[PDB]
């Protein structure tokens, strides 16, 4: 297990792989943050999320 | 849904449910956006006229159809291509208990949410295969089944636009009522739609699964739906 294929890639959502490394990308409504890993919602209610 | 549990407050938010004239619910469906509704294509012949509801746990807003997309392809005879998006007069006002499901990108989707153990299916349908619609609405986990142990238990064929999910013994099910509504995937604490409720050989019935329309094989599909 490498790359997308070890934990995702350590990506919060979407996981490919470009030139053997690892891009990490979001669904619409949130935003890949500093770290190119974790995804930030824009608002409320971003998709996905239970309203707890 | 048969067996399962209660969705507590804000637990399915995305769930929707079409409502015939006499405003009775008969099929579910997802949310996806402010103005669009994924469902079945078969859910279409059962209501001439319907209205779509959101946020109510206990039966006990609304929202009217501007466009129906049905996909070209279904057909009443295989239930292929089972799918179809609705955009709706008014936008959704996001809220407890009403937000959408993600739409996720294809290949990531088959290679990580696929290959789960489990996706979740939720409903107001009926809690035993001879019942009424349930007032509160349903989920329950239900297992991905392998692709041919799924064909094995089958009366009828599994094309690539289905897949099987649910238990082969446990007395647990979508049922009628249900279809078009979600089956969604949990990826890190966010809920993904990955399935249609599409059809079953009854309802929790011993050797059979439940079958949902792939959601992979429609994204660009639903793309496109979204944008016309
Ligand atoms: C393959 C397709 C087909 C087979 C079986 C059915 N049946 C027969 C009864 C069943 N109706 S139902 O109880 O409202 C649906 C139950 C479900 C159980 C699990 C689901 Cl996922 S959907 C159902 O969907 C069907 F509607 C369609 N052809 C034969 C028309």
């Amino acid at each position: 297990r490498k790359l997308c294929s070890l934990d995702n890639g350590d990506c919060d959502q979407f996981c490919h792989e470009e030139q053997n490394s690892v891009v990490c990308s979001c669904a619409r409504g949130y935003t890949l943050a500093d770290n190119g890993k974790a995804c930030i919602p824009t608002g409320p209610y971003p998709c996905g999320k239970q309203t707890l | 849904i048969v067996g399962g549990q209660e969705c507590k407050d804000g637990e399915c938010p995305w769930q929707a449910l079409l409502i015939n004239e006499e405003n009775e619910g008969f099929c579910g469906g997802t949310i996806l956006s402010e103005f669009y509704i994924l469902t079945a294509a078969h859910c279409l012949y059962q209501a001439k006229r319907f209205k779509v509801r959101v946020g109510d746990r206990n039966t006990e807003a609304v929202h009217e159809v501007e466009v129906v997309i049905k996909h070209n392809r279904f057909t009443k005879e295989t239930y292929d291509f089972d799918i179809a998006v609705l955009r709706l007069k008014t936008p959704i006002t996001f809220r407890m208990n009403v937000a959408p499901a993600c739409l996720p990108e294809r290949d990531w989707a088959e290679s990580t949410l696929m290959t789960q153990k489990t996706g979740i299916v939720s409903g107001f349908g009926r809690t035993h295969e001879k019942g009424r619609q349930s007032t509160r609405l349903k989920m329950l986990e239900v297992p991905y089944v392998d692709r041919n142990s799924c064909k094995l238990s089958s009366s009828f064929i599994i094309t690539q636009n289905m897949f099987c999910a649910g238990y082969d013994t446990k007395q647990e099910d979508a049922c009628q009522g249900d279809s078009g509504g979600p089956h969604v995937t949990r990826f890190k604490d966010t809920y993904f739609v990955t399935g249609i409720v599409s059809w079953g050989e009854g309802c929790a019935r011993k050797g059979k699964y439940g079958i949902y329309t792939k959601v992979t094989a429609f994204l660009k599909w639903i793309d496109r739906s979204m944008k016309t």
